């Protein structure tokens, strides 16, 4: 019973750092696609404004 | 993309000075060819020789 309760709270913690990495790259994921809508609203904007 | 623009104002201004320039030294070189006359062509001599 001890030895299978550090087995309990070991697995625990892979799946809390599973957890801690993933909502980093959805973060990360996020930032990419924010960044990306940006410049092309940016580039958009600025190319019909030189032409007018 | 601004700034662009008020870049590109100084360079739309400097190109009409340099037409408007040479197509002017252009016609004063007809009007003073044919304007030419024997007392100011002597008052050009009488002028250098009195500095020289």
């Amino acid at each position: 019973d001890l030895d299978l309760a550090k087995a309990s709270a070991t697995d625990q913690l892979k799946k809390a750092k599973a957890e801690a990495q993933v909502i980093i790259e959805q973060a990360n994921k996020r930032r990419s696609q924010i960044l990306d809508e940006a410049k092309a609203e940016a580039e958009q904007e600025r190319t019909k404004i030189v032409a007018q | 993309a601004q700034a662009e623009i008020e870049a590109e104002r100084k360079r739309a201004r400097e190109e009409l000075r340099k037409q408007v320039a040479i197509l002017a030294v252009a016609g004063a070189e007809k009007i003073i060819e044919r304007s030419v006359d024997e007392a100011a062509n002597s008052d050009i001599v009488d002028k250098l020789v009195a500095e020289l």
